[PDB]
C-alpha cells in the first residue's frame, strides 16, 4: 500500500476561541543512547602474519603501517573510555538514598538499587541488562569502569536528583522534601505549586502507574534496545568479516601461510607473501578505517548522551523535545551494557474544553490585559485562568495590569473588573 | 601440516572418516583425536609514574594468565612489580577493570568519589547563606594546520 | 599542559606528517626507496616495474593520510561547531542550560584567543554556606491555604519566613508575596500560621 | 558479465559484500534522517478554510 502520514484531524480555528486543558498524564518515556562500544585490539604483525620471522621482515620493509593501524585502535579505545568517562562520571560525590523512603506516595524501588545485591543494581536495570546479549592477533580490551561503578554511578546520580533536585548539579547537594521539588518542576514548566498541592496523591499514582507500564514494556515487549544492539550487532559483522578474510587467497596458492612456507621456495614464497600481506593489509585497512568512522559517530552520541544527563537529569530543560515529549519535568538514568537509558518524566495535557477568549477587557474606559494567564468564558460568566491548566479566577486588579484605552485593541471586549 | 600450538586431549567425538576439524575462521583446530590451542600469547604494558619521579616499572600482561610464567591477578591480565593495595584513591595510571596504580608502585580499585549521605527528610531544605563566583577555564579547538600536497611530487618527484 | 587538547590536535597533525614523509622514504617490496637509482640501474621494463609498485604503495599511503585528515577535519569541525554555539549562548547571551558553560549557575563568559582553537572564562555562580531550615507547602490562615507567589516557607524554629530558593533572604508572610488557592484540609503538610495584612 | 571476473573475485574475498552493506546502511540512514527531521508530528493538521 501506500503508508499513510497518521490521522487526519482538522482543528476548530477561531479568532476568539481556545481550548485550555482541564486535566493531565505524567506519561515516561524512555530513550536509549549508546555510549561507547567494544573496545577491540589487533596485532598487525600476528594477524597478517602469525608469528612467523620471514613474513614480519617482508612486512617492516613494506612499510610502517602497523605502527599507523595500531595508534588508530588505542586512540579509538582510549575515545572510548572517555566517552564513558564523560556521560557517567560526572557528579564528584556518590550520593546514597537514606533508609526512610518517605518520598509523599512517589514509588522509586525500582530504579533504585536493590538492597539484595543483585551486583548493585535496580530491577529495570537487570532487565536491561538481560534483555541485551553480548586468537589471530584479535583482543577485546576491557573497559576501564566496571558495570558496578556504572550502576554506582548510575545510583548516585538518581539519589541526588531524588534527594536534592537540580541543587546537586550545580555545588553542593541541599536537602528537599523531593514535593517542592516537584512543585518547583511545575512552576518551570508553567503550572502553579497548588496543582501539585491540589492533587499529589493522582499525581503519584498516575507516576507509580506509569513505571509499571515501563516495567511490563521491558518485561514483555522485546527490541526495545535495538540502537545498542545494533551497534554491538555492526561491531561483530565487523569483526567477523575481518576474521573471514584472513583466509582469502588473494591471488596466491594458498591462504595458509604456514603451508605456502614449508612447500614453496623462498623466492616463490615471498611473492605469494607479498600477495597476502597486500590482501591482509588493505583488509586491515578498511576494518581500521570503518572502525573509526563507527568510532566518530558512537563519540557522537556520547556526546548527545552527556549533554542530555546534565540537562535532563541534573536540571529541568525547556528546549522542546529534548528529553522527552510534552513538558519535561526530570529524567532517570539506568545504566546499560553499552549504553544509558533514559526515563523522561513528562507533563501532558488532556481532558480540553472549549472556551471563548478576549485580548483585554475595556473597564472604565481602560483596556485591561492578564499578567499571566488568559481571559475565558465559560457561558456568560468572564474568568481569567493559566495557559497549562483550567483554574478560572476572578477577574480583579491584582493579577490584571491597564495599558491605554480599549479603542486601540482589537478583540476587546465589555466586561467588569473587580477592585478590592 | 605444521604449525605452532598445544595438544590437549580431546572430548569431542569425530568419525572414521575425518581427519582434521576446523572451527569458524576455517583455521585447524582437531587433528587426528587431539585438540589444538595456541599457546599463550598477548600484549605487554609498562605502568611508570615518569622517569622523572621514578625508575622503577611495573609490566601488565593483557589477556594473559601468567601463572604459568609482587603478581596479581586482575579481569585484564596480570601484572608483575606492583604491591596490592586494599585502599581507595582516585585513579591515576588507568590499568583497567576499576583497577588502576599510582605510585613503590600499588595497584587498587577506584575510588569513585567522596561518599555522602544528603539528611533527606520531609519540611526540611538545605539554603545557602552565602555566593561565590567561580571562574572556570574551557579549551575548544577551532582550527588545525591547513596542509596541502602535491600528489604529482610526492609519489614521483 | 592546561591547553593539552590544542597540544594534542597540533602533535597528531605533526605525527601525521611525519608519518607521510616517513613511509616517503619507504621502499614498498621494491629494491631500494630511492627512484633515480632505480632508473639509473634498471633496463626500462624492470624499471617500469619497480615504479609502478612504488607509487602504488605511496598512493595508498596519500590516502591513508588523506583519509586519517578528512576524518580529523570532521571531529575539529564538530568542536568548532560547538564552540560556536558557546559563543552564541554564552558570550552573547546567558544560557539556562545546566552544565553547558559551566559548573554551577552560570552568569557570562569570556572569549580569549589561542594558537589554533578558543579558550572560555565561565563566570558561573556556586551556593555555599548552606545552612538546614524547617519548611511547610503552605500556610493556613482564616481557614485559608497560602502559597508563596515565588521562594519557599523557611522557619527558624520560633518564626516563619518567605525566602527564596538559591539565598536566604527571610522576609515576613504578606498577602503581597503570597496567594490563596483553597482551604487547608487538602495540602499535605499544612502549617497554621498568620499572615500580615498592610 | 564476465566470468573470469567472478572467477578472479571469489577467490579475492567478500568486499563486494562489505561495500553493499556499507551502502545499504548508509541509504537506511537517510531514510531515518527524513523520517526524524519531518515527521515530528503524528497528526496530518489542515488550515480552516
Ligand atoms: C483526571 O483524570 C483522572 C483519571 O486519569 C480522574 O481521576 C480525575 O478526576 C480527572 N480530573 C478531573 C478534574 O476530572
Ligand atoms: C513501591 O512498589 C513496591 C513494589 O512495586 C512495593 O513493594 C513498595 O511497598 C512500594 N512502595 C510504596 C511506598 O508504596
Ligand atoms: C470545541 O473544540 C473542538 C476541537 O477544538 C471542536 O470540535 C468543537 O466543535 C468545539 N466546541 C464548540 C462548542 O465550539
Ligand atoms: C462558569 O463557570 C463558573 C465556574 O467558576 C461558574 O461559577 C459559572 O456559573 C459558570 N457560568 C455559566 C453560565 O455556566
Ligand atoms: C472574528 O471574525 C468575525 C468574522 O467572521 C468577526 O465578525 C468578529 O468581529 C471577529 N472577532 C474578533 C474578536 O476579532
Ligand atoms: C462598551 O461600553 C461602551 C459604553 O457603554 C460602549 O460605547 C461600547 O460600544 C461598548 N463596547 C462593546 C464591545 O460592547
Ligand atoms: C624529568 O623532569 C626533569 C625536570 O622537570 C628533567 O630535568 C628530566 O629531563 C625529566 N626526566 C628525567 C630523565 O629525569
Ligand atoms: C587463571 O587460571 C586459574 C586456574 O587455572 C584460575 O583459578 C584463575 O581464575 C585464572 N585467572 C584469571 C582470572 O585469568
Ligand atoms: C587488603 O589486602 C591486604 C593485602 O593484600 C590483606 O591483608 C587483606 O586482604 C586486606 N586487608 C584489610 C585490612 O582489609
Ligand atoms: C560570605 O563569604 C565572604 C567571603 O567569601 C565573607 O566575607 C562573608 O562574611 C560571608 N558572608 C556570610 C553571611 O557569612
Ligand atoms: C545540615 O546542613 C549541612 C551543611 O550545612 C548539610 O550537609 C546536612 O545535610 C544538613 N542536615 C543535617 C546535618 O541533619
Ligand atoms: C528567628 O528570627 C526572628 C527574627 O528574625 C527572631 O525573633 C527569633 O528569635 C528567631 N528564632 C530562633 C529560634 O532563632
Ligand atoms: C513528615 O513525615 C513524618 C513521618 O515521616 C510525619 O509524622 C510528619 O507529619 C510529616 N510532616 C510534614 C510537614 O509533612
Ligand atoms: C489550625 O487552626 C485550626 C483552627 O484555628 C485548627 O482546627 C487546626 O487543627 C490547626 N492546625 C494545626 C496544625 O495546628
Amino acid at each position: 500500500y501506500t503508508m499513510s502520514l497518521g490521522a487526519e484531524n482538522s482543528v476548530a480555528y477561531s479568532n476568539n476561541s481556545i481550548a485550555i486543558p482541564t486535566n493531565f498524564t505524567i506519561s515516561v518515556t524512555t530513550e536509549i543512547l549508546p555510549v561507547s562500544m567494544t573496545k577491540t585490539s589487533v596485532d598487525c604483525t600476528m594477524y597478517i602474519c602469525g608469528d612467523s620471522t620471514e613474513c614480519s621482515n617482508l612486512l617492516l620493509q613494506y612499510g610502517s603501517f602497523c605502527t599507523q593501524l595500531n595508534r588508530a585502535l588505542t586512540g579509538i579505545a582510549v575515545e572510548q573510555d572517555k566517552n564513558t568517562q564523560e556521560v557517567f562520571a560526572q557528579v564528584k560525590q556518590i550520593y546514597k538514598t537514606p533508609p526512610i523512603k518517605d518520598f509523599g506516595g512517589f514509588n522509586f524501588s525500582q530504579i533504585l538499587p536493590d538492597p539484595s545485591k543483585p551486583s548493585k543494581r535496580s530491577f529495570i536495570e537487570d532487565l536491561l541488562f538481560n534483555k541485551v546479549t553480548l586468537f589471530n592477533g584479535l583482543t577485546v580490551l576491557p573497559p576501564l569502569l566496571t558495570d558496578e561503578m556504572i550502576a554506582q554511578y548510575t545510583s548516585a546520580l538518581l539519589a541526588g536528583t531524588i534527594t536534592s533536585g537540580w541543587t546537586f548539579g550545580a555545588g553542593a547537594a541541599l536537602q528537599i522534601p523531593f514535593p517542592m521539588q516537584m512543585a518547583y518542576r511545575f512552576n518551570g514548566i508553567g503550572v502553579t505549586q497548588n496543582v501539585l498541592y491540589e492533587n499529589q496523591k493522582l499525581i503519584a499514582n498516575q507516576f507509580n502507574s506509569a513505571i509499571g507500564k515501563i516495567q511490563d514494556s521491558l518485561s514483555s515487549t522485546a527490541s526495545a534496545l535495538g540502537k545498542l544492539q545494533d551497534v554491538v550487532n555492526q561491531n561483530a559483522q565487523a569483526l567477523n568479516t575481518l576474521v573471514k578474510q584472513l583466509s582469502s587467497n588473494f591471488g596466491a596458492i594458498s591462504s595458509v601461510l604456514n603451508d605456502i612456507l614449508s612447500r614453496l621456495d623462498p623466492p616463490e614464497a615471498e611473492v605469494q607473501i607479498d600477495r597476502l600481506i597486500t590482501g591482509r593489509l588493505q583488509s586491515l585497512q578498511t576494518y581500521v578505517t570503518q572502525q573509526l568512522i563507527r568510532a566518530a559517530e558512537i563519540r557522537a552520541s556520547a556526546n548527545l548522551a552527556a549533554t542530555k544527563m546534565s540537562e535532563c537529569v541534573l536540571g529541568q530543560s525547556k528546549r522542546v523535545d529534548f528529553c522527552g515529549k510534552g513538558y519535561h519535568l526530570m529524567s532517570f538514568p539506568q545504566s546499560a551494557p553499552h549504553g544509558v537509558v533514559f526515563l523522561h518524566v513528562t507533563y501532558v495535557p488532556a481532558q480540553e474544553k472549549n472556551f471563548t477568549t478576549a485580548p483585554a477587557i475595556c473597564h472604565d474606559g481602560k483596556a485591561h490585559f492578564p499578567r499571566e494567564g488568559v481571559f475565558v468564558s465559560n457561558g456568560t460568566h468572564w474568568f481569567v485562568t493559566q495557559r497549562n491548566f483550567y483554574e478560572p479566577q476572578i477577574i480583579t486588579t491584582d493579577n490584571t495590569f491597564v495599558s491605554g484605552n480599549c479603542d486601540v485593541v482589537i478583540g476587546i471586549v465589555n466586561n467588569t473588573v473587580y477592585d478590592p | 601440516l605444521t604449525g605452532t600450538g598445544v595438544l590437549t586431549e580431546s572430548n569431542k567425538k569425530f568419525l572414521p572418516f575425518q581427519q582434521f576439524g576446523r572451527d569458524i575462521a576455517d583455521t585447524t583446530d582437531a587433528v587426528r583425536i587431539l585438540d589444538i590451542t595456541p599457546c599463550s600469547f598477548g600484549g605487554v604494558s609498562v605502568i611508570t609514574p615518569g622517569t622523572n619521579t621514578s625508575n622503577q616499572v611495573a609490566v601488565l600482561y593483557q589477556d594473559v594468565n601468567c601463572t604459568e610464567v609482587n603478581v596479581f591477578q586482575t579481569r585484564a591480565g596480570c601484572l608483575i612489580g606492583a604491591e596490592h593495595v586494599n585502599n581507595s584513591y582516585e585513579c591515576d595510571i588507568p590499568i583497567g577493570a576499576g583497577i588502576c596504580a599510582s605510585y613503590s608502585i600499588i595497584a587498587y580499585t577506584m575510588s569513585l568519589g567522596a561518599e555522602n549521605s544528603v539528611a533527606y527528610s520531609n519540611n526540611s531544605i538545605a539554603i545557602p547563606t552565602n555566593f561565590t563566583i567561580s571562574v572556570t577555564t574551557e579549551i575548544l579547538p577551532v582550527s588545525m594546520t591547513k596542509t596541502s600536497v602535491d600528489c604529482t611530487m610526492y609519489i614521483c618527484g
